[PDB]
RNA sequence: UUAAGUUAGAAAGGGCGCACGGUGGAUGCCUUGGCACUAGGAGCCGAUGAAGGACGGGACGAACACCGAUAUGCUUCGGGG
RNA sequence: GUGACCGAUAGUGAACCAGUACCGUGAGGGAAAGGUGAAAAGCACCCCGGAAGGGGAGUGAAAGAGAUCCUGAAACCGUG
RNA sequence: UGAGGUGUGGGUAGGGGUGAAAUGCCAAUCGAACCUGGAGAUAGCUGGUUCUCUCCGAAAUAGCUUUAGGGCUAGCCUCAA
RNA sequence: AAUGCCGGUAUGAGUAGCGAAAGAGGGGUGAGAAUCCCCUCCACCGAAUGCCUAAGGUUUCCUGAGGAAGGCUCGUCCGC
RNA sequence: CUCAACGAGAGACUCGGUGAAAUUAUAGUACCUGUGAAGAUGCAGGUUACCCGCGACAGGACGGAAAGACCCCGUGGAGC
RNA sequence: AGAUGAUCAGGUUGAUAGGUCUGAGGUGGAAGUGUGGCGACACAUGGAGCUGACAGAUACUAAUCGAUCGAGGACUUAAC
């Protein structure tokens, strides 16, 4: 996936 | 907006070169001194040129 | 250019107005450089102003005076010492009745403060 | 906005009170454990 | 020669060695005068160390004051007071309320 | 004096070494307290009101300890000067 | 009464007003913090300073021993 | 003006409650809240493992394995008799 | 040498920030005033940014001194 | 938007007062072409470059922030 | 000219800025008075009044007194 979604 | 590497002491005292600050146009009072900053009032007698004025 | 120093054009206007009768009034007063350098050109044309004498040159500065006791125990305005004492005394001068002297800066800001009266 | 904490003192001594734990042996040996420890503060 | 100590007062070091770097090896007549006019507020406090120092030279050595010069004008630093600032989210980050011990020497020329 | 060459010194500030200080509590001494046990004793206190607390009591300001409107205590019997 | 047990980051969490301060509604979690000198003899008095803090003069064997106060390292900050 | 908002006092407690149903909420915590114990759970996995010198010195192969980055025995290393 | 634990101190750096929204001048105190007090204008809220009264806090209320630390600056002022 | 141009306020800029944080092996920290754990500020060959700052932009430092969430493995777990 | 430095025009044998006067441009017929109307309003005085950075005159005001930096010129060779 890498879907870049870093909280 | 990360600092990659700290800076070493010499680097910081190199930027620290131009951090310092410039004596003030002071020169004497004709009044009574001493001494007093160019185009102001003088703050010991209050005179200028030469009434005191306060 | 004029300066904006640091207000809004309304804020301008009444600081303006403020410095300016109470100047006309108190003959010395203290403030930065800059409100003074701002403040003396619109103190001599409202001296001018008084030279004329007139009832609309009166109404024209009635418009800027604030309405603040010039003298106490005589019930004089401001607006009545413009055209009684300042414009009889300025009668032969032509400009320049405001000077502006320097003084050293403040302690609370660094703000360079300057003596403004009426010569 | 509304936070998790509103005092109400005869709330806390109804649920935290002295006499709520004592009425049960569960706050009776909190009691019990709470002198235990030394604690100043018994209850609330 | 004389020594005058500020000794804990309440100014960061950093601003201080401002005007200390330049005050440092004049006459003590052209220097109350530099630090007058300055302004840099911790120079009344350098100031109230350099006519203690004066004051020591003329009261218990007698070193005839209009013949001062500043000789040492080091800058060490205090013990630093820690207190913490609120910062968004629960940072809590610190602050050091930083101190300075400003010390002058002056002697003979 | 000209022309062509060759060198030193330059420090806004900096580097290294040395000297003199500040911050800090590591280290070294050092216990006022702890940790394991040994030889003995003691192993229960309470409706004649327990364990544990709250509130108070000193000429004097808050707290620890002690005491309980007889309140920083009160008797009797011994020790001690 | 004894340790081929510890010595203040160790040893009980706690050598110090410690299950205290503080955190949590609550059950509960839970610190940091010893050392002047033999004796306070704790710097009378003078000067600068509003005071704090200094420099002399005294007490002290030592004042660089002066209230987190024995010794005082290094990181760090400075002046030549 | 209503399947309305809201105050006070109460009730339902975690293999549970509550849910006009989203796997939502139950003290900034939720496909199973938090605290204390079993408990120093276990980890064929990752990281770390603190003074010096001398002598000798590998392997990354085979077989088997719910075995394929683990293990056991052979192969290779070292010391002694 | 554990994205180790605790304590101290740097780098970033005299950098970001100093937290909605009007101040100006003249007198006073004071060692020190843009920030404290008084006065005069000007401005803002005004189904509130006004009055009181719960829950809650608990002395924060008043007077006289004080300014160390806390007022994200100063401070002669304060809910200190 | 074609296609952007002015004007007002707050920040940014200067000065006075106060003053952090993420990060950080040491660092006197150019470019091109190659080489190399196969994509170099530090290696080789060459080309350039006096020392120290201030205001801006963000191409790189496989930038920082979270022991990748995807995929696989564990004779790990949990929910259905 | 410009974030700040810097650049440029100038510092009392002088027009650098502000004020004053006269103009350019802009806006459009100020206040007061009088006339007509019951009044809202229109007309005359009057291209009036007002005018921020645009010009030209004018030292009336501010560019005061002052202070700081700044070289005594190395050696050979051919003619002087």
């Amino acid at each position: 996936a890498a879907a870049a979604a870093a909280a | 907006a990360v600092p990659f590497r700290r800076t070493s002491k010499m680097k910081k005292r190199l930027r620290r070169t131009h951090f310092k600050l410039n004596v003030p146009g002071m020169t004497e009072c004709p009044s009574c001194g001493e001494m007093k900053l160019s185009h102001r009032v003088c703050k010991a007698c209050g005179s200028y040129n030469g009434k005191d004025i306060n | 250019s004029y300066r904006k120093l640091g207000r809004t054009s309304a804020q301008r206007k009444a600081m303006l107005r403020d410095l300016t009768t109470d100047l006309i009034i108190n003959e010395r007063i203290e403030t930065t450089e800059t409100r003074a350098k701002e403040l003396r050109s619109v103190v001599e044309k409202m001296i001018t102003l008084g030279k004329r004498g007139d009832l609309h040159a009166r109404r024209q500065a009635a418009a800027y005076i604030r309405n603040e006791v010039a003298n106490e125990e005589n019930n004089q305005d401001a607006l009545q010492k413009l055209f009684s004492d300042i414009a009889t005394r300025y009668e032969e001068r032509q400009g320049g009745y405001t000077r502006i002297m320097k003084l050293g800066p403040r302690r609370g800001d660094g703000a360079p403060m300057a003596i403004i009266e009426l010569v | 906005m509304k936070r998790t904490f509103q005092p109400n003192n005869r709330k806390r001594s109804k649920v935290h009170g002295f006499r709520s734990r004592m009425s049960s042996k569960n706050g009776r040996l909190v009691l019990a454990r709470r002198r235990r420890k030394g604690r100043k503060v018994l209850s609330a | 020669q004389a020594k005058a100590v500020a000794r804990t007062v309440r100014i960061a070091p950093r601003k201080a060695r401002l005007v200390m770097d330049l005050i440092r090896g004049k006459q003590v007549g052209e220097a109350v005068s530099i630090l007058n006019l300055t302004p840099r507020a911790a120079s009344p406090i350098i100031e109230k160390v350099l006519k203690s120092a004066i004051a020591n030279a003329e009261h218990n050595y007698e070193m005839d004051a209009n013949n001062l010069v500043i000789s040492q004008a080091f800058v060490d630093e205090g013990p630093t007071l820690k207190r913490f600032r609120p910062r968004a989210m629960g940072r809590a980050s610190q602050i050091n309320k930083r101190t300075s011990h400003i010390t002058i020497v002056v002697s003979e020329k």
